[PDB]
RNA sequence: GGGGGGAACCUGGGGAACUGAAACAUCUCAGUACCCAGAGGAGAGGAAAGAGAAAUCGACUCCCUGAGUAGCGGCGAGCGA
RNA sequence: CUGUUGGGAAGCAGCGCCAGAGAGGGUGAAAGCCCCGUAGGCGAAAGGUGGGGGGAUAGGUGAGGGUACCCGAGUACCCCGUGGUUCGUGGAGCCAUGGGGGAAUCUGGGCGGACCACCGCCUAAGGCUAAGUACUCCGGGUGACCGAUAGCGCACCAGUACCGUGAGGGAAAGGUGAAAAGAACCCCGGGAGGGGAGUGAAAUAGAGCCUGAAACCGUGGGCUUACAAGCAGUCACGGCCCCGAGGGGUUGUGGCGUGCCUAUUGAAGCAUGAGCCGGCGACUCACGGUCGUGGGCGAGCUUAAGCCGUUGAGGCGGAGGCGUAGGGAAACCGAGUCCGAACAGGGCGCAGCGGCCGCAAAGUCCGCGGCCGUGGACCCGAAACCGGGC
RNA sequence: GUGGAGCCUGGGAGUGAGGGCGCGAGCGAUAACGUCCGCGUCCGAGCGCGGGAACAACCGAGACCGCCAGCUAAGGCCCCC
RNA sequence: GGAUGACCCCAGGCGGUAGGGGAGCGUUCCCGAUGCCGAUGAAGGCCGACCCGCGAGGGCGGCUGGAGGUAAGGGAAGUGC
RNA sequence: GGGCCUGACUGCGAGGCCUGCAAGCCGAGCAGGGGCGAAAGCCGGGCCUAGUGAACCGGUGGUCCCGUGUGGAAGGGCCAU
């Protein structure tokens, strides 16, 4: 039968126009009182996932 | 459609069993023992094709040695002498001359003694 | 030309890879599977796209972000598809949603929005919206923007 | 592009046709593969180790018998057991692109036109259903049965008279297809079939 | 008038576990296997106290599609209009 | 039809004929015209069917105005406990209902995802209803389906023999020949069996019967062997035998030489497996994905279910799908957009070859191939778990 | 320095039990065919070939096929040889 | 070189397990085939010191057998122990 | 040791270190609004290397982005913790 979209990926990740995979940086969900403004600010950006992990996640999103 | 074995395996086994004609006991009668015997036999033939070139060179050298010692030198002096006289008759032909043309071989001994 | 002349081009019909059929083939015995382990087994591995041998996976360690929605689901609202001026160059006279839908430019169930890539034409262009620049370019070119609701 | 002999009570006129210049053999092969695959019955079938008639009983204990271990006798290792990966009922059809079929049709006619093996006719003189009648018409038409012929006409009576001949294949125009064209050394259509053919490749 | 039978199909009343989640309990397998009652050449469903946003449609059933979408989910495995 | 070879003609040869019939199966071998058929037609007194045609019968039928009589009850409704749904307590509505409380008759009531208002949709608590759908014990048609270890467990007297207290389990086993012409009679023998005779184209087609492989057993012949050390062979030379500057068979002596497979750092290994032979025996298929590849068309490409045709003929069908724009959680804006006060900086995005013409291409469709996901998913194997029976 | 070199993109893997030896250390007992790292090598996969009596990894050397031809390597040249 | 594997000439590579790639052989079945081979003998079996092929194999000849077999070129798999 | 102070900033970030991933680390410079200094300038905690914990689920403050016919609301999203 047809593949199912992985919804854990669909809720965490996006495929860009050229097929990169972009995610939110980790590490600022909590324990933030003692993190510098630089850590908090830069952890609020998206980042491009490394190629090996990006290819696996794209296989999980066959209909995006 | 279905493709059963049919004739294919019997023909394959008969090719092997024919090659194993003459082998002892099941080595010529059973397809399995024939093929194991053939494996060894093929490696032997390859190895002995190589080894035959050496076997015959040993025999030539032994015969050449004995013909030399009838004229008072040994093989290794005889070969050195031929090298310095520039003579390049090979050991297959030197051994044939030693047996079939003793006059010619004696003159070769002469050339070798003179070259040193 | 007869049936005994009908042939695929070179490479149009390749032979398959048959494993486990003898030493000479290069694929005998282990059938290109290597020796033991979970991957050689009939049934094989867990999904390589996700599983990582028991550790928390690359994907599950990334944070969720955004509205995921709730039952009873997607809120029905009007949706827009952009169509650039350059795509309108083939038309004459009066372009409308139904027309762009026909030519394969606009998708059914989408309101039309004109965007400003390319060059405007002197056309009567009926649409549900226009970008700022698509308005500029269309006015300046002599075309007529008609705005539906 | 092509000058096609027409057969008339007024002589061998000529008709011009806009048939493709390039005959593409691979594509014709793709249409025939499609025609021959979609007519397949796909009725080969076998029984799996689950569908065979035997019980699921373990035939003898796992250990301590001195024999190899076994489960049920439907396992494919047994004579009389299930088949591993046998054929199952199967649909071999697929949707070849319409433009490939249409363009294939034109190339098959164009290939016959370029050999001089395409002949159009206005009517079949005295062909009123009898084989002996179509034979007499064919003789004068230059069809002596030394070449196989694909006869394409809507005249039901003409098809009935020709169809028992070993060297004739008969079709109504709505049935023109490249396998049948390429099967036969000659192509004969009346002007009516020639027209529904033109409507199709347009 | 009933009773009992009928390969499979159907509806209703009950209803697992292995397995999957690389352990496991929610979850899955699955309302599946199976037991029971009943129906018939089919059975169920059916003529809106419907849908759900169209100022709209107009019983029910069935196929394609919508769509692996909307959503549901130890937001896991997966499930899925 | 004739001739001819042959046991036999349908083969080959001569000369014809039919065909809405040259599908196929027989007949002594290979037959359009010998047989059974095939194309095309024809046929029911009796029983069944009859969804199509015709006829009955049942049943069906106005407008204002007033009246406020009726419009399905332990029901709606609310609360508690659950089920159904995509919804697992969630903001949890809807539909259903085991417990408790418990209405109203249109100015009545239910619904539009808590709730309220507005705006709409519908008329619960009685029942029936063809067709389109499912299945295949049964009959028929057809296979790039099997061909006796295959195909159903069963081609055959099989759910049998046999096994089990029972539920239940569950085989093997097809073929003389064209025709029985199935071998009178004689001979050895108690018979079995054979030897003659005889039949047959053929009898190592003789019924323990087509073909008749291999392991295995034996008779005859050539070479060889009783002072010799061996994974059994191989290289060399010589002897003998055979077929006719060559070759085949055999092996006396000399040289060299640690089976196969598996598993292992490492096996001749005293580690696994195999008595030998024959047959069966393991990487597939569907759907989706990803990349490559052969073609079609190209800012476009493509149809699905169906419908019509065909009876190994294709066509129609654009619903829909992918692509043509991206960025943002979103509102939204858009060749940009998001973060931001920023017009800052950054993230993610945006731009053919030849002479209007070719050619090429995004993309997409179909074929092919590698690999992935879902299924038992390369094959065989547990100990166990569960259900219903015995 | 043109090599079965290197770099980029993508398809397919297998491997994730190593082992001996040399040298450098730790552990051990300045024990182990011990053990654990580093540099190198060979075996693994070269149980193919010569030498080392025999012998995966010591010395010699990387086996496309054939030859009753020649030169060498390690090791040898009294006989077995 | 010649001009596109026409074949020749020069040079170099060619140990190999897991494994990647390439080119082929054969088996069953379909198109080719209302054909063609076949009783002046199909398939299968048993021989062969002969021919072709690196090889898997393919021919050819004799014997057996007694009725089927199937080309160039393509297609599909229950395809090789 | 003392004076004045809150840069133990907000919005970003060229370029790198490290590195299988995910993380971790250093960071000039531009803008906003500041601190100290006459000024040059320094200041995005602490001489430096440890003092730490990905997701999911949930709390709180803000924002006023979504709000299932419409206006609200329920509940979510986003920023901060
Ligand atoms: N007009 C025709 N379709 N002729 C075909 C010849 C015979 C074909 N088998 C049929 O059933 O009709
Ligand atoms: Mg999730
Ligand atoms: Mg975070
Ligand atoms: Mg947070
Ligand atoms: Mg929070
Ligand atoms: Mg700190
Ligand atoms: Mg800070
Ligand atoms: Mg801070
Ligand atoms: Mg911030
Ligand atoms: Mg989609
Ligand atoms: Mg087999
Ligand atoms: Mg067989
Ligand atoms: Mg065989
Ligand atoms: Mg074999
Ligand atoms: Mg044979
Ligand atoms: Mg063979
Ligand atoms: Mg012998
Ligand atoms: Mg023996
Ligand atoms: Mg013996
Ligand atoms: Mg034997
Ligand atoms: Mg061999
Ligand atoms: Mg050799
Ligand atoms: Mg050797
Ligand atoms: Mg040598
Ligand atoms: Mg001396
Ligand atoms: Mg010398
Ligand atoms: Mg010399
Ligand atoms: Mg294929
Ligand atoms: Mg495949
Ligand atoms: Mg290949
Ligand atoms: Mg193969
Ligand atoms: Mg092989
Ligand atoms: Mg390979
Ligand atoms: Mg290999
Ligand atoms: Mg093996
Ligand atoms: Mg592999
Ligand atoms: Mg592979
Ligand atoms: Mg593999
Ligand atoms: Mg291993
Ligand atoms: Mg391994
Ligand atoms: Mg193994
Ligand atoms: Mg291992
Ligand atoms: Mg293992
Ligand atoms: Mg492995
Ligand atoms: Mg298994
Ligand atoms: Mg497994
Ligand atoms: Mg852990
Ligand atoms: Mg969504
Ligand atoms: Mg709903
Ligand atoms: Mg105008
Ligand atoms: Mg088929
Ligand atoms: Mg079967
Ligand atoms: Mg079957
Ligand atoms: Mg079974
Ligand atoms: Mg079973
Ligand atoms: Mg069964
Ligand atoms: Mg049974
Ligand atoms: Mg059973
Ligand atoms: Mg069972
Ligand atoms: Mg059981
Ligand atoms: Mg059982
Ligand atoms: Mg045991
Ligand atoms: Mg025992
Ligand atoms: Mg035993
Ligand atoms: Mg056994
Ligand atoms: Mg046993
Ligand atoms: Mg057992
Ligand atoms: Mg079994
Ligand atoms: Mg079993
Ligand atoms: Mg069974
Ligand atoms: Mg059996
Ligand atoms: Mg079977
Ligand atoms: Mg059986
Ligand atoms: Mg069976
Ligand atoms: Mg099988
Ligand atoms: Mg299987
Ligand atoms: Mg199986
Ligand atoms: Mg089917
Ligand atoms: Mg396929
Ligand atoms: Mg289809
Ligand atoms: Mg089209
Ligand atoms: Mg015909
Ligand atoms: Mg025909
Ligand atoms: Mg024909
Ligand atoms: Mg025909
Ligand atoms: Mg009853
Ligand atoms: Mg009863
Ligand atoms: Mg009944
Ligand atoms: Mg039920
Ligand atoms: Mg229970
Ligand atoms: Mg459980
Ligand atoms: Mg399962
Ligand atoms: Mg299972
Ligand atoms: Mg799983
Ligand atoms: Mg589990
Ligand atoms: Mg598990
Ligand atoms: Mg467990
Ligand atoms: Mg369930
Ligand atoms: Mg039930
Ligand atoms: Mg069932
Ligand atoms: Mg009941
Ligand atoms: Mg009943
Ligand atoms: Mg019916
Ligand atoms: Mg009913
Ligand atoms: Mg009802
Ligand atoms: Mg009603
Ligand atoms: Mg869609
Ligand atoms: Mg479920
Ligand atoms: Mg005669
Ligand atoms: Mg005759
Ligand atoms: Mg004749
Ligand atoms: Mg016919
Ligand atoms: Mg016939
Ligand atoms: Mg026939
Ligand atoms: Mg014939
Ligand atoms: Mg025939
Ligand atoms: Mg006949
Ligand atoms: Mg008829
Ligand atoms: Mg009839
Ligand atoms: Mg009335
Ligand atoms: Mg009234
Ligand atoms: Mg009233
Ligand atoms: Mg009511
Ligand atoms: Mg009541
Ligand atoms: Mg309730
Ligand atoms: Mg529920
Ligand atoms: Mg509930
Ligand atoms: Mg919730
Ligand atoms: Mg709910
Ligand atoms: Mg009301
Ligand atoms: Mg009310
Ligand atoms: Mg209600
Ligand atoms: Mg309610
Ligand atoms: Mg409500
Ligand atoms: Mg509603
Ligand atoms: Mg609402
Ligand atoms: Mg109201
Ligand atoms: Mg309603
Ligand atoms: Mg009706
Ligand atoms: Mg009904
Ligand atoms: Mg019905
Ligand atoms: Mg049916
Ligand atoms: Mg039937
Ligand atoms: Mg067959
Ligand atoms: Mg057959
Ligand atoms: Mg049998
Ligand atoms: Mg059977
Ligand atoms: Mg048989
Ligand atoms: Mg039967
Ligand atoms: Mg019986
Ligand atoms: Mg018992
Ligand atoms: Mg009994
Ligand atoms: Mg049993
Ligand atoms: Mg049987
Ligand atoms: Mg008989
Ligand atoms: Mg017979
Ligand atoms: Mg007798
Ligand atoms: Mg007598
Ligand atoms: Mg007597
Ligand atoms: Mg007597
Ligand atoms: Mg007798
Ligand atoms: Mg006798
Ligand atoms: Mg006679
Ligand atoms: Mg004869
Ligand atoms: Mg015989
Ligand atoms: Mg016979
Ligand atoms: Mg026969
Ligand atoms: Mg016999
Ligand atoms: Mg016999
Ligand atoms: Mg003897
Ligand atoms: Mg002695
Ligand atoms: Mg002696
Ligand atoms: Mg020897
Ligand atoms: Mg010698
Ligand atoms: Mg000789
Ligand atoms: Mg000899
Ligand atoms: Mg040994
Ligand atoms: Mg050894
Ligand atoms: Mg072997
Ligand atoms: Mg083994
Ligand atoms: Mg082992
Ligand atoms: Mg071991
Ligand atoms: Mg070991
Ligand atoms: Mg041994
Ligand atoms: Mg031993
Ligand atoms: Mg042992
Ligand atoms: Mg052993
Ligand atoms: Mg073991
Ligand atoms: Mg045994
Ligand atoms: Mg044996
Ligand atoms: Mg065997
Ligand atoms: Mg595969
Ligand atoms: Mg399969
Ligand atoms: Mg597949
Ligand atoms: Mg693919
Ligand atoms: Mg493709
Ligand atoms: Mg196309
Ligand atoms: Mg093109
Ligand atoms: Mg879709
Ligand atoms: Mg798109
Ligand atoms: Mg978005
Ligand atoms: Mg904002
Ligand atoms: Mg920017
Ligand atoms: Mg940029
Ligand atoms: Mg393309
Ligand atoms: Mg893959
Ligand atoms: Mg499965
Ligand atoms: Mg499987
Ligand atoms: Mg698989
Ligand atoms: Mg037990
Ligand atoms: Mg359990
Ligand atoms: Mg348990
Ligand atoms: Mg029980
Ligand atoms: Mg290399
Ligand atoms: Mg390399
Ligand atoms: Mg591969
Ligand atoms: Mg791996
Ligand atoms: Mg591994
Ligand atoms: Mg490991
Ligand atoms: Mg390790
Ligand atoms: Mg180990
Ligand atoms: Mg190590
Ligand atoms: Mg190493
Ligand atoms: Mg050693
Ligand atoms: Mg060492
Ligand atoms: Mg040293
Ligand atoms: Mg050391
Ligand atoms: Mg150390
Ligand atoms: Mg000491
Ligand atoms: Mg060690
Ligand atoms: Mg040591
Ligand atoms: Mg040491
Ligand atoms: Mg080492
Ligand atoms: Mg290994
Ligand atoms: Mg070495
Ligand atoms: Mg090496
Ligand atoms: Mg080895
Ligand atoms: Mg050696
Ligand atoms: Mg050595
Ligand atoms: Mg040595
Ligand atoms: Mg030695
Ligand atoms: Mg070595
Ligand atoms: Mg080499
Ligand atoms: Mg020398
Ligand atoms: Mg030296
Ligand atoms: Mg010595
Ligand atoms: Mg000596
Ligand atoms: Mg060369
Ligand atoms: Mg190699
Ligand atoms: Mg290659
Ligand atoms: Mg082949
Ligand atoms: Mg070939
Ligand atoms: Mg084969
Ligand atoms: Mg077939
Ligand atoms: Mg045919
Ligand atoms: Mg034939
Ligand atoms: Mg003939
Ligand atoms: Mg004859
Ligand atoms: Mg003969
Ligand atoms: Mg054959
Ligand atoms: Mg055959
Ligand atoms: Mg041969
Ligand atoms: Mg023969
Ligand atoms: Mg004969
Ligand atoms: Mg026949
Ligand atoms: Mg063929
Ligand atoms: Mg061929
Ligand atoms: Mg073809
Ligand atoms: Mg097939
Ligand atoms: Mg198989
Ligand atoms: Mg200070
Ligand atoms: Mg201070
Ligand atoms: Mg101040
Ligand atoms: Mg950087
Ligand atoms: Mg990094
Ligand atoms: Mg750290
Ligand atoms: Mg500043
Ligand atoms: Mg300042
Ligand atoms: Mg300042
Ligand atoms: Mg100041
Ligand atoms: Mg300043
Ligand atoms: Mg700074
Ligand atoms: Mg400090
Ligand atoms: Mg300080
Ligand atoms: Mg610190
Ligand atoms: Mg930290
Ligand atoms: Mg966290
Ligand atoms: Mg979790
Ligand atoms: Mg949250
Ligand atoms: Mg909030
Ligand atoms: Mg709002
Ligand atoms: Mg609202
Ligand atoms: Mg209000
Ligand atoms: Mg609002
Ligand atoms: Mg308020
Ligand atoms: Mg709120
Ligand atoms: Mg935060």
């Amino acid at each position: 039968p047809k593949m199912k979209t992985h919804k854990g990926a669909k809720k965490r990740v996006k495929i860009t126009a050229s097929g990169k995979v972009v995610a939110m940086k980790t590490g600022k969900r909590h324990l933030n009182w003692q993190k510098s403004g630089k850590e908090i600010r830069q952890k609020g950006r998206k980042f491009v996932l490394a190629k090996p992990e990006a290819e696996r996640i794209k296989l999980l999103l066959p209909y995006e | 459609p279905r493709a059963k074995t049919g004739v294919v395996r019997r023909r394959k086994h008969k090719k092997i069993l024919k090659l194993a004609k003459g082998y002892w006991g099941l080595r010529s009668k059973s397809f399995r023992k024939a093929r194991e015997t053939l494996f060894a036999a093929g490696n032997y033939a390859y190895a002995h094709r190589k080894r035959r070139k050496r076997d015959f060179r040993r025999l030539w050298i032994v015969r050449i040695n004995a013909a030399c010692r009838q004229h008072g030198l040994n093989y290794s002096t005889f070969i050195h002498g031929l090298k310095k006289a520039g003579i390049e008759v090979d050991r297959k032909n030197l051994a044939d001359l030693a047996v079939r043309e003793p006059q010619v071989f004696a003159e070769l001994v002469e050339r070798a003694k003179a070259a040193q | 030309m007869k049936l005994s002349d009908l042939r695929p081009n070179p490479g149009a019909n390749k032979r398959r890879k048959r494993v486990g059929r003898g030493p000479g083939s290069g694929h005998g015995k282990t059938a290109t599977r290597g020796h033991k382990g979970q991957k050689s087994r009939s049934g094989g591995l867990k999904d390589p796209r996700r599983f990582e041998g028991g550790r928390s996976t690359t994907l599950m360690r990334l944070p969720k972000r955004g509205m995921q929605g709730q039952v009873p689901g997607e809120i029905k609202r009007p949706r827009y598809q952009g169509v650039n001026l350059k795509d309108l160059a083939r038309f004459e006279g009066e372009v409308t949603p139904e027309l762009l839908v026909r030519a394969g430019l606009l998708k059914k169930g989408y309101r039309l929005k004109i965007l400003g890539e390319g060059e405007a034409k002197p056309l009567k262009v009926v649409a549900h919206a226009f970008s700022k620049s698509a308005l500029e370019k269309l006015k300046a070119a002599g075309g007529e923007p008609v705005l539906l609701e | 592009v092509y000058q096609i002999p027409v057969l008339s009570p007024s002589g061998r006129r000529e008709l011009a046709a806009d048939l493709p210049a390039e005959i593409n053999p691979h594509l014709l092969w793709e249409v025939v593969r499609w025609q021959l695959a979609k007519r397949r019955r796909g009725t080969a079938s076998t029984k799996t180790r689950g569908e065979v008639a035997y019980s699921g009983r373990k035939i003898w204990p796992q250990k301590h018998t001195g024999r190899a271990r076994h489960g049920d006798i439907g396992a494919p290792i047994f004579v009389g057991g299930g088949v591993v990966f046998g054929p199952k009922p199967r649909d071999y059809s697929y949707t070849l692109p319409k433009k490939v079929r249409k363009k294939g049709l034109a190339m098959a006619v164009a290939d016959r036109a370029r050999e001089g093996k395409l002949l159009l006719v206005e009517a079949f003189a005295g062909v009123n259903g009898k084989t002996k009648e179509f034979l007499a018409w064919a003789k004068e038409a230059g069809l002596d049965g030394s070449e196989s012929v694909l006869l394409v006409t809507g005249n039901e009576l003409v098809r009935r008279a020709a169809r028992n001949l070993p060297w004739v294949v008969t079709l109504a125009p709505e049935g023109l297809n490249v396998y049948d064209i390429v099967r036969t050394e000659r192509l004969v259509m009346d002007l009516d079939a020639w027209e529904v053919f033109q409507n199709r490749i347009g």
